[PDB]
């Protein structure tokens, strides 16, 4: 007696939703993705596979915003990500209505949450198949979450997801010991090109294009912003000059 | 508005003026009161124009639909009926509407249908509808036999009109003429009352009240 | 989604019979037998109670015969908890009826209305059908007295003597071969004990195992008066017929 | 296998796919072929129309969104119009509501989430068809790839239908080329009728066979068929 | 989020059989023992307090509850099944009657209310039956006092004595034995601790077995005076004491 | 089980691939366009001889200017015929025109994929697919005669002609060489005729065998078994003569 | 809330659903129709497994749907008043807002239409029912008689039967009906209803039932002793062989 | 209002009901028939709101003929006249009720006794040997006061009609253009064709 694994909301014997489980290898298989959290705010970094030579440069744009200072990054499947956010949108601007104040990082995480949740409590709707990143700057300074399939949350120091989640990690625990003091806000986008990166070995048969973006309370007013130009160059080189 | 449509020897004569109005404004002196249903069936007008003119064009469509669904004619009974049960959904909102519904069924031979937008349905062979009723009524009755020759039922009416024509303030135009048969109904054309008038009171020797 | 665990509860067999209706009318026939026997004067309705103990408190029990109006009465025959659902709103029906014309309900018009709501389970909703066979005694100013059963396809029929539940096919040939046209009551008492005391899988037919009620023409009222045989009335008229 | 996890798209297979989601993208191979491609001034498109018989007509590939932007599909037809319907009411409401031609981007978007909710609901299937958008807003020529799984991707050329594989390799070698062809609409769509027949496996190329639209600068979106596509041939 | 469980999860089968109330009856045996008996001028009902753990205290689960002043009940199979149904038993005794009559419902009607509670339970769509057979002591000006059973099915039948749970087939037995028309109350409460302790396997006293009775009317338990037609509830749980008592001699 | 909207391994949906099925156990439908007119034709197909033949309508009226044939599961095509009338005299009320023969058809398959299990998008309440295939040939000012087949699938081509239900494949192929643009209507009406008789298992007569017209003067009519009998008696005669 | 498609297409293209509903009218008690120059008969059969029955109180197979048209059956009985009950509202309500009786044409439409809609309608089943109705449309005296079937298909007929044996009765009435001269008189057209009966239903005055419609509103059912008659007298004519 | 009459006699009901039809200053119509046919037996008339008035009557009459053809039986006077009460006690309390004043002029077959049974509007049923609507009654109540015994026959009966008629028209300051006279009896519903000058 099984098929466990054939509905939704079913426990298995061993007390696993079995469904869920199979949404997380779906997010195994996406684009890698990570967050930094500095000193006054927060880096997202991604991968953007290019397949072909046909795909406008700096269009195809991965990091989504909610609101005005949260920011979002997600691995797996990219509709279900985009559907989240949606989510998101909708109940930050609801929270902002009634409080008149911008939602908390760690309030909003729950929304999220509790969403990612409801999803796993019927057999007529399919988990989420995303790994999501995601942080800003509130009341009491920067927070940086990362949400699984299950609806599981917690905050980071350093996040990470997706295909080269390994190799991410293994040098996001480097930083943290190398860096107890806390770090900048401009050395963690520098930082967060390596990574990318470094990553990119796992899908080193394709040419990536990288796109970061950063919330931080000194050098973008805590408010989400776009890492363009100059800035993105300084990055990009910097990630070029460690890897010889 | 004065309309009129009574039954005879020959069939059904239906007449009207062709005046709208708003208030004491003149909004237009040539107006088609007659809505032609199908060859064998007309609906005629008073009241609220847009009422009249929207509803008896949403009547022609019910009754186009029910040839289509039962591949036979509808009953000027029944078409009378669809219209009168729709009116009477609206009951108390406000339309304005005073109606005849004439035609002619092999199983009912000549027939005319009075609805207005109260509910009242009513089958009769003389009706006068409008602000000039009864100023064609009191020449329609008082010329009104059986069994008067087309040609002189055709006049009555038209002379019934002009009768309302002239006196109601609120009638007027012309005169648009209808004699409905077996064969279905025959236009009689458009008569502006602007020269009708003084025709009659030449010919006949009425209308002395008018210097002229 | 659901669809897994839909037993499809009202669909038509390749042979043309209804699965669930089919296996309702089996739960029946293992219920406890009861009799109906409309004579010239008066009907009988006499029923088999199951699986009794001496505990038991027969007094205030009312299992197999209840009263749906003024002047008419069923015997059940299947699920008791099904039956009352059915009975109240069987008795609601009959007073509605009053409320609307001041006359009581006609007998048929009672019996097929509630042949109509198990008719409805049968076709659609997809819940299980109501496991209940009724035999229905009456009376009304246009036919006298009647005799109907029901059963949960909602197929309904008139009788002149009827058995439900257990072993009807051996109850209805001695129904056949002892009933005559001009019965008097007190003769069709007889035959209906007589026959359950045949059919009975238990080893007598005692007072504490029986449900007994009559319908019968005032013997000096001039009106129709139902009874509802209290168990020391039971015992007095099966010394009677010659069974104790 | 497959047996189990492709009953509807509610499902998850124990890899992470979604066959129901994967089947739907099976239609859009079957469908014919047709081509995007976009310079700065102008963008093109390119379809093959296929027939029943030589008794009956091609069925229309092209569909008008609005004066600016427009759309080609590969697959099931009456999802493309239900898909293309839409379309035209969220380009009429930006029009209606704030007096705004909608972004070719934010129309991607939409379309992105309208086939989300298919995919993750129990009863409803995904859409099986694939669309080719191409637009002129305030920030010049768009093309847009739609697939029925949700993504959305914005290309300066590609193909989607059976053996659309040449089309695309065809594109991606001419990339440096008809990029600069601006303010020659001819020279574009001429690329684009070259790009289509490196997918003809089958047949010849004629003139009530194929279908060209094209947006820009200063063209509002126009289909040419019949007669019109002659000198292409 | 859309229930798509609009159909039966309670269906025949071949046999004939209503596989999910035969299950529902089936957890129903595996329950602790609960009993009732009428005596001539009160009843009573009874069970053991299965204790989950030492450390639980057993004073704020209580497996005898009131329903209405003069209705009490007590069950055998799942504890929070019977919880969820007193709740509402509680609440039809006042929305189906006494906001309608100004009084309480007689002891055979919130039965048959319960009942019902519970055949719906049998055919809605997307539940599956209570796990739960009751006992139901009660009260009323004109009947008297009386004792029901009511079934997973939602069948309920009036007993002069009954149990019901694990040991139920040895206490019908034993109740068989010891009932008569002229019990008095407190003859009954002592066979009522009799016939427990054949099915209690530990501890036997007030703290391990909950015991209550209808009786007669208690005005020190009213809270107030003053309206003479109200009396007090004749439904009284008996202490950890007052059992005590009786089982010194017994 | 398996969900009703549900696509295949293949990349088609299992319920209209099978309701493709139910109409090629149809009765055959002929339509043929010509400059003079569009033709239908059907076989009636009486199960017993003790039928009324004249009581099988699968020729229907949509309006005076748009007519319809149908195969398969005739019982399925009432609601599509009661939507397409009340969308022709619909259009008229609204417009004071006649509908175009190629909206007509576009409002009637929109119906076609309106099934499935209380879904996303919109609201689509019907357990199935229809189990029909419909000709409909009409006129309009803008793209004259016109013959349009509208399938369960929801997608509808033109033909210049078109053969449905069970013989379809025979009937196409022999459409196929008879065809050509300058056909007159009593040719097409003949070539109705010549190719249910090669179909057909019974006999052709006017009683198990219908034909219609549609033209720009009379609108569309169906033929009285009289006529027909008489375009029967003219066809036997010609293909006698060669 | 239940929508399940329970009427579907299978591989081979058939409705599963409708197909066993067919097959439940062929479990039905037979029932025939034919019509004369001047009526139209319906005869129905009597089960005789209960001998026991009440005939004053239980249903008849002929209902009337309204005073000039007859409704009999074919198939699930309960199924059966729901039909029926439908058509008899449909009936009133015409003559509601059309001032007229429904034609027999219209009325069979409406219940055909019925039961094709519980064919492709989420959550129900298809009736269990094929029906023959018959009768006289308002101020006509040709007779009018016509089948409809699960599937919600129907057409007229000069004669028809449905139900258990069906195949049987139906070629006695192909080889006995000539529609060039139909029966001529009431009587005539009665003996040929009661003829086709005994082909299958075995000597039986209770098993056979008979009722005559007649233009204008003339509907009457027959007694026994009558229709025993009509028995009485065909038994006879075999044994002049 | 219009003229609403009738009256029980020994062995009939007898309604009497006004004939014009008269919309603002304009009398429409002089042959109106206010009345319908329940059942073979039953017979009922009204007066009101225009439009209510014929749209209450066929409502009722389609639903005592629907009972006729499942039951295939006739209800008695006394249960159709509590069925009409309860619709118009049912329509006083909704968004707009039927303005609709009737009166059920039926022979029981099985009691073999005629009834007469007065409704108005809000559903206020009576059975009553002579009743009327409207002003009408302001009239004819005193008069059979006077002149009415209960075992007239039905030519008793219309003689005594005739006596309301003639007061009516002398007293009452509208043309009602006479009446349309209908019996009740075991045998069913006929018209008196000629009352206007009998
Ligand atoms: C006679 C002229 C007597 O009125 C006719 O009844 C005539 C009917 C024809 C069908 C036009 N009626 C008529 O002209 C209308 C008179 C209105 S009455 C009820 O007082 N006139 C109109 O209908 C005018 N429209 C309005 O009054 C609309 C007002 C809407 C305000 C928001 C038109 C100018 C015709």
């Amino acid at each position: 007696g099984t098929g466990y694994d054939l509905s939704n909301s079913v426990f298995s014997p061993d007390g696993r939703n079995f469904q869920v489980e199979y949404a997380v290898k779906a997010v195994e298989n996406g684009t890698t993705s990570i967050g930094i959290k500095c000193n006054d705010g927060v880096v997202f970094a991604v991968e953007k596979l290019i397949t072909s030579k046909l795909l406008v440069p700096q269009k195809n744009v991965k990091i989504q915003v909610v609101d005005r200072h949260i920011g979002c990054v997600y691995s797996g499947l990219i509709p279900d990500g985009r559907h989240l956010v949606n989510r998101g949108r909708e109940e930050a601007a609801s929270f902002k209505k009634l409080y008149k104040t911008p939602i908390p990082i760690p309030a909003f995480a729950d929304r999220l949450g509790q969403y990612v949740q409801a999803h796993t409590l019927y057999n007529s709707v399919r988990p989420f198949g995303v790994s999501t990143i995601f942080g800003g700057v509130d009341k009491n300074g920067a927070h940086l979450y990362m949400l699984e399939p299950s609806g599981s949350y917690w905050g980071y120091k350093g996040a990470a997801t997706g295909k080269g989640r390994q190799s991410a990690k293994a040098e996001l625990e480097k930083l943290v010991d190398h860096h107890p003091e806390g770090l900048s806000a401009r050395e963690a986008v520098k930082q967060a090109a390596k990574i990318i990166y470094l990553a990119h070995e796992d899908n080193k048969e394709k040419d990536f294009e990288l796109e970061i973006s950063w919330c931080s309370l000194s050098e973008t007013n805590g408010l989400h912003k776009f890492v363009k130009g100059d800035l993105l160059q300084e990055a990009i080189d910097f990630a070029q000059k460690e890897i010889n | 508005t004065t309309t009129l449509a009574f039954r005879f020897q020959g069939g059904i004569i239906v007449a009207v003026d062709s005046r709208a109005t708003a208030g004491n404004w003149v909004a237009s002196q040539t107006v088609k009161k007659v809505i032609e249903i199908n060859p064998f069936l007309l609906g005629t007008m008073a009241g609220g124009a847009a009422d009249c003119q929207f509803w008896e064009t949403w009547l022609g469509s019910q009754c186009r639909l029910h040839e289509l669904r039962e591949k036979e004619r509808i009953s000027v009974a029944a078409a009378s009926k669809i219209l009168s049960n729709l009116v009477y959904q609206y009951k108390g909102a406000g339309l304005s509407m005073g109606t005849m519904i004439c035609g002619y069924t092999r199983k009912e031979g000549p027939t005319i249908y009075y609805v207005d937008s109260d509910g009242t349905r009513l089958k009769g062979d003389i009706f006068c509808v409008g602000s000039g009723q009864t100023f064609a009524y009191g020449v329609l009755d008082s010329n009104y036999k059986w069994d008067l020759s087309v040609e002189d039922a055709l006049y009555l009416g038209k002379r019934s009109i002009l009768a309302a024509a002239h006196r109601d303030a609120y009638s007027g135009g012309s005169v648009n003429l209808y004699h409905v048969t077996e064969d279905g109904w025959i236009y009689h054309g458009n008569h502006d009352v602007g020269e009708l008038f003084w025709k009659v009171k030449e010919e006949e020797g009425s209308f002395n009240n008018v210097i002229g | 989604g659901s669809r897994r665990y839909d037993s499809r509860t009202t669909i038509f067999s390749p042979e043309g019979r209804l699965y669930q209706v089919e296996y309702a009318l089996e739960s029946i026939s293992h219920a406890g037998t009861a009799i109906g026997i409309m004579a010239s004067d008066g009907i009988v309705l006499a029923a088999e109670r199951k699986v009794t103990s001496t505990l038991l408190e027969q007094d205030t029990s009312t299992e197999k015969l209840y009263k749906l109006n003024d002047k008419i009465a069923v015997a059940v025959a299947g699920l008791t908890a099904d039956a009352e659902i059915l009975i109240n709103t069987a008795r609601i029906h009959a007073q509605n009826y009053l409320k609307t014309y001041n006359e009581d309900i006609p007998v048929e018009i009672l019996v097929r209305r509630l042949s109509d709501i198990k008719q409805g389970y049968t076709q659609h909703g997809g819940l299980r059908p109501f496991g209940v066979s009724f035999i229905y005694a009456g009376y009304d100013d246009r036919y006298g007295y009647q005799l109907y059963t029901s059963n949960p396809s909602g197929n309904y029929t008139g009788w002149k003597a009827i058995s439900v539940g257990a072993n009807t096919s051996a109850a209805q040939t001695l129904l056949q071969m002892d009933y005559k046209d001009d019965m008097k009551v007190d003769d069709a008492i007889e035959l209906a004990l007589k026959t359950l005391s045949k059919t009975t899988d238990s080893s007598a037919l005692t007072y504490d195992r029986l449900e007994f009620a009559t319908i019968r023409k005032g013997a000096n009222d001039g009106e129709v008066y139902q009874k509802i045989f209290k168990p020391q009335e039971i015992k007095d008229i099966l010394v009677k017929t010659g069974i104790t | 296998f497959r047996n189990n996890y492709d009953g509807d798209t509610v499902t998850f297979s124990p890899t992470g796919r979604l066959f129901q989601v994967e089947y739907a993208l099976e239609a859009i191979k079957q469908g014919s072929v047709t081509v995007g491609l976009r310079s700065n001034t102008h963008a093109v498109l390119v379809a093959l129309k296929r027939n029943a018989d030589e008794l009956s007509s091609y069925q229309k590939k092209i569909i008008k969104c609005d004066e600016h932007m427009g759309l080609s599909l590969a697959g099931l037809a009456p999802d493309a119009r239900v898909l293309s319907n839409y379309l035209r009411q969220q380009c009429n409401y930006s029009s209606l509501v704030f007096n705004r031609k909608l972004a070719v981007e934010r129309a991607g978007h939409l379309l992105c989430d309208k086939a989300q909710k298919n995919t993750q609901s129990y009863g409803g299937r995904p859409y099986g068809v694939g669309l080719l958008i191409i637009g002129y807003d305030k920030s010049g020529a768009h093309l847009l790839e739609f697939q029925p799984s949700g993504n959305v991707t914005e290309l300066y050329g590609t193909a989607i239908g059976a053996r659309s594989q040449g089309a695309k390799t065809y594109l991606e070698r001419t990339l440096d080329t008809f990029i600069k062809i601006d303010g020659n609409p001819d020279e574009l769509i001429k690329a684009g009728v070259e790009a289509i027949s490196q997918s003809l496996r089958d047949e010849s190329l004629t003139v009530d066979n194929l279908s060209i639209a094209i947006v820009g600068k200063d063209t509002p979106f126009t289909i040419y068929d019949g007669e019109a596509v002659a000198k292409y041939i | 989020m859309t229930d798509r469980y609009s159909f039966s999860l309670t269906t025949f089968s071949p046999s004939g059989k209503l596989g999910q109330i035969d299950y529902a009856l089936t957890a129903v045996k595996q329950g602790v023992t609960s009993l009732g008996i009428k005596a001539t001028n009160g009843v009573v009902i009874a069970t053991e307090k299965k204790s989950s753990s030492p450390l639980a205290m057993s004073e704020t689960l209580s497996k005898v509850s009131l329903l209405t002043p003069d209705i009490g009940a007590v069950y055998s199979g799942m504890g929070p099944d019977y919880r969820v149904l007193v709740d509402k038993s509680r609440k039809v005794a006042h929305t189906s009657y006494k906001r309608i009559y100004g009084e309480y419902p007689p002891t055979k009607l919130l039965v048959s209310e319960v009942a019902k509670i519970m055949q719906e339970a049998t055919q809605s769509g997307g539940v599956r039956p209570f796990g739960v057979s009751l006992l139901i002591a009660g009260h009323d000006e004109f009947n008297g006092f009386s004792l029901y059973q009511v079934d997973p099915s939602g069948s309920y039948f009036p007993w002069k004595a009954t149990a019901i749970g694990k040991g139920s087939v040895a206490a019908k037995t034993f109740l068989e034995k010891r009932w008569n028309d002229e019990l008095e109350l407190e003859d009954a409460i002592h066979i009522a601790l009799l016939t427990l302790k054949e099915s209690v396997e530990g501890e036997f006293n007030g703290d391990t077995i909950e015991l209550a009775i209808i009786g007669d009317e208690n005005p020190d338990l009213l809270g107030y005076t003053g309206i003479p037609t109200d009396k007090g509830p004749r439904f009284r749980k008996l202490t950890s004491q007052e059992i005590n008592d009786r089982l010194e001699a017994l | 089980d398996r969900g009703v909207s549900t696509f295949s391994p293949e990349g088609r949906l299992f319920q209209v691939e099978y309701s493709l099925e139910a109409i090629k156990l149809g009765s055959t439908a002929i339509g043929i366009a010509t400059k003079e007119g569009v033709v239908l034709g059907v076989e009636k197909r009486a199960t017993s001889p003790l039928l009324e033949s004249d009581s099988i309508e699968k020729i229907v009226e949509i309006d005076r200017h748009i007519g319809c044939a149908m195969s398969g599961l005739t019982a399925d095509a009432r609601s599509m015929i009661e939507h397409a009338r009340t969308a022709a005299v619909t259009h008229n009320l609204y417009y004071d025109e006649d509908i175009n023969v190629e909206s007509l058809t576009q409002s009637v398959c929109d119906l076609a994929l309106r099934f499935g299990e209380g879904a996303s998008g919109e609201e689509r309440l019907m357990s199935r697919p229809f189990g029909v295939a419909l000709l409909i040939a009409g006129h309009d000012a803008d793209d004259g005669y016109q013959l349009f087949h509208a399938e369960p699938s929801g997608t509808f081509y033109r033909y210049n002609a078109k053969a449905i239900g069970s013989g379809s494949e025979g009937a196409q192929a022999e459409l196929l060489n008879e065809w050509h643009s300058s056909l007159t209507l009593k040719e097409a009406e003949l070539l109705v005729l010549k190719i249910l008789k090669q179909v057909m298992e019974e006999k052709l007569d006017e009683n198990n065998a219908q034909l219609s017209c549609i033209t720009k003067q009379d609108g569309f009519k169906i033929y009285d078994n009289e006529k027909t009998a008489e375009l029967i008696k003219e066809l036997k005669e010609k293909e006698a003569a060669e | 809330g239940y929508d399940r498609a329970l009427s579907i297409f299978s591989p081979d293209g058939h409705i599963f659903q409708v197909e066993y509903a067919l097959e439940a009218v062929k479990r039905g008690t037979c029932a025939v129709g034919v019509k004369g120059k001047n009526c139209v008969v319906l005869g129905c059969e009597r089960r005789s497994t209960l001998k026991l029955q009440d005939t004053r109180i239980t249903p008849s197979k002929v209902s009337k749907i309204d005073s000039h048209v007859v409704l009999s059956f074919s198939g699930l009985n309960a199924d059966s008043r729901i039909l029926i009950e439908k058509a008899r509202v449909e009936a009133q309500s015409h003559r509601l807002t059309l001032e007229d009786p429904v034609t027999v044409e219209y009325l069979t439409r409406y219940v055909a239409g019925v039961q094709q809609r519980y064919t492709q309608s989420g959550g129900v089943r298809p009736f269990g029912v094929s029906t023959l109705i018959a009768g006289f449309d308002p101020r006509d005296d040709e007779p009018k008689l016509y089948q409809t079937e699960p599937s919600g298909i129907y057409s007229s007929w000069s004669a028809q039967t449905i139900g258990r044996n069906s195949k049987t009765v139906r070629e006695f009435l192909e080889k006995n009906y000539d529609r060039k001269e139909p029966p001529a008189t009431v009587e005539e057209c009665v003996k040929l209803t009661v003829r086709s009966l005994l082909e299958v239903v075995q000597t039986g005055a209770k098993n056979i039932e008979i009722t005559v419609v007649k233009p204008d509103s003339d509907i009457v059912a027959l007694s026994s002793e009558e229709i025993n008659q009509y028995v009485t007298q065909i038994e006879q004519e075999k044994q002049e062989q | 209002m219009d003229i609403i009459l009738g009256i029980r006699v020994q062995d009939s009901v007898i309604l009497a009901s006004s004939k014009a039809v008269t919309r603002g200053i304009s009398v429409l119509k002089d042959s109106d028939d206010k009345t319908r046919q329940l059942s073979p037996h039953t017979l009922m008339s009204f007066a009101g709101e225009a439009g209510d008035t014929v749209q209450f009557a066929e409502y009722i009459q389609a639903n005592i003929q629907l009972y006729s053809i499942r039951e295939d039986y006739e209800l008695s006077p006394q249960a159709v006249s509590s069925f009409v009460r309860q619709e118009l006690a049912k329509s006083i309390r909704s968004r707009r009720p039927y303005q609709v004043n009737v009166l059920i002029g039926g022979y029981d077959k099985k009691k073999n006794k005629p009834e007469l049974y007065q409704i108005d509007y809000l559903g206020t049923k009576v059975e009553l040997p002579y009743g009327a609507h409207g002003y009408s009654g302001f009239y004819t109540f005193s008069l059979l006061d006077h002149h009415y015994r209960p075992d007239m026959t039905t030519e008793e009966g219309l003689d005594l009609l005739k006596l309301c008629v003639q007061e009516l028209e002398k007293r009452m300051p509208m043309d009602f253009k006479g009446v349309i006279v209908k019996i009740v009896d075991k045998d069913g519903i006929r018209q008196v064709d000629d009352f206007q000058a009998q």
